């Protein structure tokens, strides 16, 4: 899910400041730069309290963890 | 003696659960208060490595 | 609604589990399944390969339509708790104190005794008389009609389990020479009528436990068979 | 109005002239308690 | 069975009431117990960071910018910064 | 006669057993808010105190 999510809001940031001139000009030579599909992951990022087995799991402090390491993973990479 | 119970349980739980909101209440502007304080040494450190710069 | 909602929630389960116990003794195979090898056992070839992509997305929505509605459906057990109690209570003091007069009547008014001792013992077990005590100056009880007017109390709580079970239990048996032919027309479909619609009371008056029961998908995991 | 309805209003003209479940209960209560305790084998 | 006393069933039922709010007594206890126990904890960090913050501020009204000198050896003989990494798993 | 009394009995059990389901009501959905603010809390505090290591190391020098 961590995963998932944190590839999927990069997607959407390279696609957000994709030129769009360009955009076109690609699509008129048949090389269409696909749009990502939406996505709905909201829901699973407002969860604090998932009630499973009598724990209560903040899945929102869980998935921070991972997307954390993955932007400092990112940014290790650009350097 | 099933009035009394009811009304001592009702009784406890409401007192317990309002010491528990106000103990909520009173840690949340605690970090309210820390961050701002936070932020101004932040500031502070910002401008002074600016100042060596 | 509450009876409605769990009827509903029923169905959905039903619909649920069906389905997985239909796969579950038709494993799949090569034949039916490109993906799934002769080689594979036969739990998986009843589970994990027994399912397209459409179908367990199909699942997941069913068994989140159930579990939300459960959740809807729970935060509601106070208002429909009482409103359950308030109609049963009113149905069986209606039917008792007042819709069994005029059989009541004509038991008396002709000579059957077995059908008076019935109607007589349903109305002792069950009737909550407004002033305490059974109303003796009514015509009825006596044989003849009416010129007469009962005013039913209304509370909140439903019958025993004992009161409701000899009560469906004595009106089965007027309506099952029977007791059944010396009883009117419209009289024997006013006895159908509660009969019919009392076989929910005990559900609905036990509703936290009913809607555990019509959203149980408990048995998904369960493998100790295979 | 069926013919049934019909045929039982004719059955009506040719009609005209011219305690033991406390212990059923018992029963049934009993062999309840066999039923759960089958559950528990 | 079905044959027992009307009024005995009553006050056993309400026996069963009074029990029923012995347990729930049991059962409050012990979810503010939960709840307690977690705002204590943060409490003690709270309190171990508000003194963290108050030292700070000490040490950051201190600082001279046109004294401080910049070292070289802060890249080769010292280690960069990390912030944690720690994280929640196998939680069942 | 103890029938009438039995209705009575049982309406005010009723009654009590109904009070003791939203006692239990309310303790539930107070578990369930009082989690999300200690969530709140702690994704706050940790944020916070993360911060403060960063500042921290911002003023003071690494290790040999
Ligand atoms: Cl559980
Ligand atoms: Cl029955």
């Amino acid at each position: 899910l961590a995963d998932q999510i944190f590839a999927y809001y990069k997607v959407m940031a390279g696609s957000l400041l994709l030129d769009k001139r360009l955009r076109s000009e690609c699509k008129n030579q048949g090389a269409t730069i696909h749009l990502p599909p939406s996505n709905r992951y909201e829901t699973l990022l407002k969860q604090r309290h998932v009630q499973l087995l009598g724990r209560s799991i903040d899945l929102n402090r869980l998935i921070t963890q991972r997307v954390s390491a993955a932007m400092y993973k990112s940014l290790e990479l650009a350097i | 003696y099933t009035t009394q119970s009811l009304a001592s349980v009702a009784y406890l739980i409401n007192t317990l659960a309002n010491n528990v909101l106000q103990m909520l209440d009173i840690q949340a502007s605690q970090l309210r208060r820390m961050e701002s304080s936070i932020n101004h040494i932040s500031q502070t450190v910002d401008i002074h490595k600016e100042k060596v710069a | 609604l509450a009876l409605q909602g769990l009827q509903l929630l029923s169905q959905w389960s039903a619909h649920v589990m069906e389905v997985y116990s239909w796969k579950l003794v038709h494993p799949t195979d090569k034949y039916s399944n490109k993906d799934c090898p002769d080689s594979a056992e036969e739990y998986e070839r009843a589970t994990r390969y027994n399912y397209t992509s459409e179908e367990k997305f199909a699942l997941v929505e069913v068994i989140a339509m159930i579990k939300g509605l459960q959740v809807l459906m729970g935060r509601m057990e106070s208002v429909f708790n009482h409103a359950i109690r308030h109609t049963v209570y009113a149905a069986l003091q209606d039917f008792s104190q007042v819709t069994l007069r005029e059989p009541l009547r004509q038991a008396i008014k002709k000579k059957k005794n077995v059908i008076q001792s019935v109607l007589q013992a349903i109305r002792k077990t069950v009737c909550d008389w407004e002033t305490g005590h059974e109303p003796f100056n009514d015509p009825a009880l006596r044989g003849e009609k009416d010129p007469f007017d009962i005013k039913v109390p209304r509370r909140a709580v439903g019958p025993s389990s004992t009161q409701l079970y000899m009560v469906r239990t004595m009106l089965e048996s007027l309506i099952a020479k029977t007791l059944r032919s010396s009883l009117e027309g419209p009289t024997i479909l006013d006895i159908e009528k509660f009969h019919r619609e009392s076989f929910f009371y005990t559900h609905l008056i036990n509703f936290s436990e009913t809607l555990q029961q019509c959203c149980d998908l408990s048995q998904l995991w369960f493998r100790e068979f295979f | 109005v069926t013919l049934e309805d019909a045929l039982s209003n004719v059955d009506l003209l040719e009609e005209l002239p011219l305690a033991r479940y406390i212990e059923q209960a018992t029963v049934h209560s009993s062999m309840n308690e066999m039923l759960e305790e089958g559950q528990e084998y | 069975g079905i044959k027992n006393e009307l009024e005995c069933v009553t006050n056993i039922s309400l026996a069963n009431i009074i029990r029923q709010l012995s347990s729930l007594s049991k059962y409050a206890e012990d979810i503010f117990g939960e709840l307690f126990n977690e705002a204590h904890s943060f409490s003690f960090r709270v309190n171990s960071l508000q003194e963290r913050v108050d030292r700070l501020s000490v040490s950051v009204t201190q600082l001279d910018p046109k004294e401080e000198e910049l070292s070289l050896q802060d890249i080769t003989m010292r280690k960069a910064f990390r912030s944690s990494t720690i994280q929640d798993q196998q939680l069942f | 006669r103890e029938i009438h009394q039995d209705w009575a009995n049982r309406e005010y059990i009723e009654i009590i057993t109904s009070s003791i389901k939203k006692i239990a009501d309310f303790l539930n959905s107070f578990d369930m808010s009082c989690r999300s603010r200690l969530a709140t809390l702690n994704e706050k505090l940790t944020a916070l105190e993360r911060r403060i290591e960063y500042i921290e190391a911002r003023v003071t020098k690494g290790e040999t």
